[PDB]
């Protein structure tokens, strides 16, 4: 009844990622301890883990910081960056990248084959930055992360919204 | 390539209210790529917004 | 250009030029006089290669100039062999900057929803291309004209 | 690699290679051979570019090996040399590569932590890959010295 | 961004014609300065750690009060910020060097930086006399190859 | 997750009672052990650079092949994959000895760990003695009470591992 | 409870408890046996607080146990006397718990729906958490009184 | 992905070792072929829209039943995902052949391949006949030794699918 | 945002001052009127919803005009949006009543405050007069503890 | 402060303080006499704590002030002495506020790269904090300096 | 279909059909018969309608049937009606199905891709849906011209 994860059975999350209640939005005045957590979160959502230090982005930290850029550009721009390359997709065939972008960018899983075709002909005919340009710019994302929260994986369901 | 500023009110007429923080979503400026210029423009447009601003840095 | 490339691999990582950038950095300055030569060559010649050019395509598709046909009359015929001299003029930017992009930046990028658009038919657009290449090829060295045919084989892969 | 990187990158925008890589390519597989001597000659050059890049290090840094120093004592001076000795094989497969990756992923990314967690002091690190890099490209001539060099700079970057 | 190569060949297209004797000829001269520009961006590129300790050095050196408490280098985290901004600088002009065009500069650095250092309050003419104080050390190192591109991104601050 | 008051609470709310004499004693033992949990777990904090240091020199001590050519933790990555693995191990022992309950072991660390590192090459006995070398440096820091504390948590990462 | 949002806190940042977080665990357990003591009074009460709640709520809302109202009928006043019952005890967790998660996550998530569903007033459930509230806290000194005065309030306004 | 220079560069590495004779001599043997590896991936990618329309001709003329109703396919849609995945294979035999490895086969290609087919139905039988087709097609444009070197490729692809 | 010993622990640290007997008082008198002020904000949490209610009454009782067709407030959905406002109010003041410090109010509440609603058409002056009945009913229930951050909130509108 | 995180807690939820909150923020004012005693005790020792901690460093670790020490010349160990000093400050700010809010806003964030750049030996300044804590440990009494060592070891780690 | 355009409007929305939804589907089945028996009138006429519309645009663009056209040869002529055929059928079942949702999934979704492959010019694929509109709207009454016209512009836009 009290302090269970969402799951049942799966009602698991491995450490290396985000508690699966936790949600992180940025917001124009916040302590700089709040921003670099915000940051590592992101890192923590989209990449799954931290990264060795030396691997964060430094230009796009510095324009997410000061406002010049929101969280869904951010994390648009890692999930096309050379770490999300070397991280998953030169081990992986696009079929996979499908569900991995699914998963870091929507919080959720590929529920049919139209969600899997559309995807996955961005990867086969433009490339992986193609399809997080799509990915990130549906009405799903829009609604539901919105352009100032870190995307979460969610588990209430909501036919609405995917 | 080139980046635009846009500035921009994009209202909530068409949900109901919350009581969490929206004015960031609800006003604001942003560097987005020209390559994304078109998505925004139309996002803000169908969600009722209005482009109040427009400007090319340089 | 190749320096271009090179220069946003390195922002991109937020790091100075690596051992392999400033090879690809220092092969593109030794290919300095050869990329020059191929260029002077390319425009000097432009209006023969383009005459070459539109006669071969002409041959080869008449249905573009028979009534009816997309670029029948003076005027659609001579904007015709002006696309032709504006990809020749593209195939020399590509050769003097040692990649594709401003190939891209000027004449590819938007060509095939403007033909579209146009009812302009591509693959009769490549003939022509491919006639030019033939035509610059024979005022080439077998080096300088492996060197030019990249281009023109790029720019006729980015149609079809 | 040369050819992974372009591969990976041409990969990730489905896309063949453009002009551009390929001649990326057509230099690298050109300078093999050259390469390739010159990471033979740093391999000869084994044991004495070690005991020098030591010497130097220790001479300069003599804290390293006085008491309470990390690389005091016969096994942890053994360890500290052994770790040059990691490095300078490193440089040898970056030579042959024609790129950094390989001494990226296998020395550079998590050595922060490594030797955070070692408590060896990374301007000890950076000292003694300087040190290797003056006793290496003092035994090659003029453009490989270089070439070498600036592996050697990416590498004292790297751990700086 | 822009190379010199990229900036001809802009020209060019914009008047529509193909390359005549002119262009070709700064077309070569760039390719003649382009190994030694090349070694003198190397020449930075190994001695980046040490050109920025020493042009910070030299900065704060000569302004003390910005480290003092109330000073806008005064934390561990805004002297953190001085010194990124500082390698930002060295970077990219290193970038522009190579490049033989300050393009890569105005678009990546320039561009909405005084607006960006006025909303902080990062006080201009104290980072001009960084970038002079950096450009002095660079112009020790590998003489007067790179002053132009120091002298425009102070000019672009100003 | 669960601490020692949230499992007395869902065993009394499944079963749909209050608090009864045994539940009192249960909740009054959690909070005489608490003063002694938070101890811990401010010397663990304060001491865990140290602890990670100790313990995966006394591993690689004992076993010196894994950070050789040939071992799973020869690389720079690799070796910082596996500190950084013992770091997150010593991080969420602390957390389930604060709350007196080995739950957040089972939500946030072992569900898939044995599968990951399987299917990764990890040697799984010889993470099995990271955690215990942890496990005995961790018990020197924190004092004979604490460490037959933190001791149970070890030994429940060692045997979910095993 | 106070140990688990304090573990989830510094889990969410992936971080050893804080100096503050760890002040907090320490009030918390500082002042277990008094709010244990708490949880007892108010459980060995509950047919009383019950009972008094019960009457008070039916005099200040005559409507709810009248004809044509939600608790009318013998049976519907028990399941209302019932589920008051349930957020004594939902009470009595929150008090041992140092928090109100026990009392969100079995009685508010959902409740609103929970209430639509049954069509059960929801200010009618304002009305008896008030009552219950001052019943509980008239069996409780001052100082007791106020901090089991927070977990009713919180309640209340959950329902409303 | 590997390459065969960071294939022995990863022997050897694993071996902790220096190159020897023997890494000097497969590096050299790279090296002799880079240049008709090069010439015959400008060849292919000045080709492949040929390529592809002659190999999918042979293979739709040789089963007919494939395009036609009830055939996998037939639609618009169908014909256009079954000559992409035809782009696939071009295109990923040609970065194994500039590679002179199979990796990025495995890796990006064939890792839950058939098990995407068998859960849409795709004939694999047919594809393997496809790209027998588009190996005889890429032959006729290469030359022997570049044909003989892409046959290799074709043929790891034909084998991991059927 | 800033509590008032942070507010101290930032105005000494301008200086790279430690703690002097002043800045302890200023501490020390933070510390004696904070059960007060918890007090208050239990209070004004536990009546929330009413506050919230006739603070609304009492507003649209002033200016019924807000409420007629062509109103700023004509529509469930923006009569919704004037009382979710006013419980914005209302929460900032009870967290700055926490913390003793009105900055809270100025990152959370005001940043862009004006500008948003002159883009939106909500009235200012209505919306301060409402704001000000807020801190009238506030004040019958608690007293002038909270009077300040309704004057701050009212100002920055103003 | 710890009110601070009360409060962006009850605002990231967009909700009143919940009775764990409220009591939170009524342990910090009840310590606030302890905190605000330590805070003193610490503020007017400055001088004598620093002095004998930069001692002490100085003497456990003398190739710091030796000739190429990094601490070398009257300039560079007045700047470390300040360091000291700072971290002193930063200690006295977290035991007043009740986390390390301000320790991290003002000298932690940033200061592993700042020192790294410096080549600053972490290993040093930790030398100097954990003998900066004894000295504060012996004008305090056994509480106040538990107190103290919370945040002296939370500066201590955050170095590490 | 209408309908299943209207329950993937309102499953959007998350709520049952409003009033306007079941009023599209109300138009819908009311005007059932009617569509039926243009679908009749349409397939009782296959043959004669491909025969005519195959006639007229080869007559009206003979270089498709001329020797170098796409069409040319019997096999490819065959082709050609046999693609006719299959759009004509595509729009038969939009009709039934009172939206053009069929026809889009069967033959529109990657046309372009598809005909690029075979070399089939659009254009002529656009002359080809004209022709085949003005034979089957010949066939049809001025009513029911205008909505099978609107498939048939749905069509032409579509490989257009
Ligand atoms: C916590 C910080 C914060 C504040 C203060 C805030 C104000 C705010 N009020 C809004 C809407 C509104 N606000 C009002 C306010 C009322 N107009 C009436 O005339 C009254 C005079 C007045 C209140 C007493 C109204 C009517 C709207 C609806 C505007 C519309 O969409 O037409 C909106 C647009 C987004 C939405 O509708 O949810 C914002 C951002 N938002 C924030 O995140
Ligand atoms: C330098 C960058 C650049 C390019 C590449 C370019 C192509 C281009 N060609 C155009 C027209 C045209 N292009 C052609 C050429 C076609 N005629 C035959 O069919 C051939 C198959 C084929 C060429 C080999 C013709 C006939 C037109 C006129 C079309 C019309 O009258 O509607 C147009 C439309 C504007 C106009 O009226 O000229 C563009 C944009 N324009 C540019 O500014
Ligand atoms: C490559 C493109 C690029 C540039 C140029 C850039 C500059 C830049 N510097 C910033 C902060 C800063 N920059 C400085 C530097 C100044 N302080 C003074 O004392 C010095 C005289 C002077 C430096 C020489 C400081 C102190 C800050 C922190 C300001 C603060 O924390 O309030 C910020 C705000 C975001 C952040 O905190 O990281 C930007 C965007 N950012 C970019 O992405
Ligand atoms: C190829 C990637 C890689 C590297 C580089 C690597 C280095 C490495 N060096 C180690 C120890 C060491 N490394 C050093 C070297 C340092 N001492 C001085 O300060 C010098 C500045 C400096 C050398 C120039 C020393 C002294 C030790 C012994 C420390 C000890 O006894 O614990 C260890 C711990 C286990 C062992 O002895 O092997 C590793 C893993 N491992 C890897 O997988
Ligand atoms: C908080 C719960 C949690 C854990 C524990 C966890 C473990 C974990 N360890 C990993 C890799 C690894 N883990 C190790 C550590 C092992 N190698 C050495 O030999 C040691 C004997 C041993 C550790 C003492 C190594 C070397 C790798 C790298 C594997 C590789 O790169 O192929 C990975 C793969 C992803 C990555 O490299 O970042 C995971 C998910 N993930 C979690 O979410
Ligand atoms: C542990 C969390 C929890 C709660 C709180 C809960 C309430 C609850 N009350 C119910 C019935 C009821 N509940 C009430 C109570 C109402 N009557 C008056 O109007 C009052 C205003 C008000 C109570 C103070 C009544 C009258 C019924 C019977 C109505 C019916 O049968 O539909 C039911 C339907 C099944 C049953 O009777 O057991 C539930 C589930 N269930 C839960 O699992
Ligand atoms: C590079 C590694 C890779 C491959 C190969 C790959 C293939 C692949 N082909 C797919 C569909 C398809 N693939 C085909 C191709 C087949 N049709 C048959 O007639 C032919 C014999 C055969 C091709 C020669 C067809 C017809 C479909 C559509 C299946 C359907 O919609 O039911 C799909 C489902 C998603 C989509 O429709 O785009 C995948 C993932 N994905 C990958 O990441
Ligand atoms: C209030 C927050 C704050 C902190 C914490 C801080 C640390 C700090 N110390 C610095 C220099 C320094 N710091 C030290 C201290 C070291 N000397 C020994 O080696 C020891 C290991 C160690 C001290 C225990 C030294 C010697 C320097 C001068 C280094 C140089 O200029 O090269 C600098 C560079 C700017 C300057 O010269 O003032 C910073 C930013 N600055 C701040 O504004
Ligand atoms: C139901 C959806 C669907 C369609 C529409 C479809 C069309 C289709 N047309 C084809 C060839 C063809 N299609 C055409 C028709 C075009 N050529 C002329 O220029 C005309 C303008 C125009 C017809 C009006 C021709 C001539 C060919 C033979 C091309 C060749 O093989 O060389 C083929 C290759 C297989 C074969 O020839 O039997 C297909 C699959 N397939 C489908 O699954």
């Amino acid at each position: 009844s009290v302090g269970d994860l969402p799951g049942g059975l799966w009602g698991v999350r491995p450490g290396f990622q985000s508690p699966p209640k936790q949600r992180y939005r940025w917001t124009l005045k916040q302590s700089k301890a709040e921003k670099e957590a915000l940051l590592e979160a992101i890192y923590r959502q989209v990449l799954e883990r931290v990264l060795p230090e030396g691997s964060r982005l430094n230009e796009e930290e510095s324009r997410l910081n000061n406002g010049d850029i929101t969280v869904r550009e951010f994390v648009r721009r890692l999930a096309s960056s050379d770490l999300y390359v070397q991280s998953f997709l030169v081990r992986y065939p696009n079929t996979k990248l499908v569900e991995k972008l699914y998963k870091h960018l929507l919080g959720r899983a590929p529920s049919n084959q139209k969600e899997i075709i559309k995807y996955h002909d961005l990867l086969a005919r433009k490339g992986l930055k193609a399809a997080v340009d799509a990915m990130v710019t549906t009405e799903e994302y829009t609604e539901i992360f919105g352009d100032d929260t870190v995307p979460f994986a969610r588990y209430t369901t909501d036919p609405a919204h995917g | 390539a080139r980046t635009i500023s846009i500035t921009a009110c994009v209202p909530r007429r068409t949900k109901s209210v919350g009581a969490s923080r929206e004015i960031q979503n609800v006003y604001f400026t942003k560097r987005i790529s020209f390559d994304q210029f078109t998505p925004e423009y139309q996002r803000i447009h169908r969600q009722g917004g209005t482009i109040l601003n427009v400007q090319c840095m340089g | 250009s190749a320096i271009t490339k090179a220069i946003l691999n390195a922002d991109a990582e937020a790091r100075y030029l690596s051992p392999g950038e400033i090879d690809v950095v220092r092969g593109y300055l030794a290919s300095g006089e050869r990329r020059v030569r191929v260029a002077r060559v390319l425009s000097d010649n432009a209006l023969r290669i383009v005459r070459g050019a539109g006669d071969t395509m002409f041959q080869k598709r008449p249905d573009l100039v028979a009534p009816g046909g997309n670029a029948y009359g003076e005027v659609r015929t001579a904007k015709c062999l002006r696309d032709l001299d504006y990809f020749l003029r593209l195939v020399t930017y590509g050769v003097l900057a040692g990649d594709t992009s401003p190939i891209d930046e000027i004449g590819l990028i938007g060509i095939k929803e403007t033909y579209s658009l146009l009812e302009v038919p591509v693959p009769g657009v490549i003939d022509g291309i491919k006639a030019a290449k033939q035509q610059a090829a024979a005022l080439l060295s077998s080096e300088d004209a492996a060197e030019a045919s990249f281009y023109f084989d790029y720019v006729i892969s980015a149609m079809s | 690699s040369v050819v992974t990187k372009a591969i990976v990158s041409a990969d990730a925008e489905a896309r063949y290679l453009s002009p551009g890589e390929l001649d990326r390519i057509r230099g690298f597989v050109s300078s093999g051979e050259r390469r390739l001597r010159v990471a033979q000659t740093l391999t000869e050059s084994r044991e004495r570019i070690i005991k020098q890049a030591g010497d130097q290090l220790f001479q300069k840094r003599p804290d390293l090996v006085s008491p309470g120093g990390n690389a005091y004592g016969a096994e942890r001076t053994a360890s500290c040399l052994r770790d040059l000795d990691y490095y300078l094989r490193l440089v040898t497969f970056g030579i042959v590569a024609g790129d950094v990756t390989p001494i990226e992923e296998i020395g550079v990314i998590g050595v922060k932590e490594m030797y955070r967690n070692l408590e060896v002091p990374l301007p000890g690190m950076v000292e003694a890959v300087k040190a290797m890099k003056s006793v290496a490209t003092g035994l090659l001539s003029g453009d490989d010295s270089a070439e070498v060099g600036y592996y050697f700079d990416y590498l004292a970057g790297a751990l700086a | 961004m822009l190379d010199a190569v990229t900036k001809i060949i802009n020209r060019t297209d914009a008047e529509g014609r193909y390359f005549a004797s002119k262009d070709f000829d700064e077309v070569t001269r760039f390719f003649a300065t382009g190994e030694a520009r090349l070694r003198a961006a190397s020449t930075i590129s190994a001695n980046a750690a040490s050109i920025l300790r020493e042009s910070a050095a030299a900065l704060f050196t000569e302004q003390p009060d910005l480290l003092r408490p109330g000073g806008n280098a005064y934390t561990s985290r805004r002297y953190a910020a001085c010194v990124r901004d500082m390698e930002y600088f060295l970077r990219y002009a290193t970038y522009a060097l190579v490049a033989g065009d300050t393009s890569v500069i105005d678009e990546r650095v320039l561009n909405g930086l005084k607006e960006t250092y006025m909303s902080l309050g990062v006080p201009i003419p104290s980072t001009v006399a960084g970038v002079t104080a950096m450009k002095g050390v660079v112009a020790s190192m590998i003489g007067s190859e790179a002053n132009v591109y120091f002298d425009h991104i102070a000019k672009g601050l100003s | 997750m669960q601490d020692a008051i949230t499992s007395v609470i869902n065993t009394y709310d499944v079963q749909g009672k209050y608090f009864d004499t045994s539940a009192f004693d249960k909740l009054k033992a959690y909070y005489a052990t608490g003063e002694l949990r938070v101890r811990a777990a401010g010397t663990i904090s304060a001491n865990a650079a140290t602890i990670i240091k100790e313990a995966s020199a006394k591993l690689f001590s004992n076993q010196p092949d894994l950070v050789r050519p040939g071992g799973n933790a020869y690389t720079t990555r690799r070796y910082a994959a596996c500190v950084r693995d013992m770091d997150y191990f010593l991080r969420y022992a602390t957390y389930a000895m604060l709350a007196g309950d080995t739950s957040i072991l089972d939500e946030r660390v072992l569900n898939g760990l044995k599968e990951t590192y399987n299917s990764l090459g990890v040697p799984i006995s010889s993470t099995v003695q990271g955690i215990q070398a942890m496990k005995e440096v961790t018990g020197s820091l924190v004092g004979s009470g604490a460490a037959k504390e933190m001791g149970v948590y070890f030994d429940y990462l060692s045997s979910g591992l095993s």
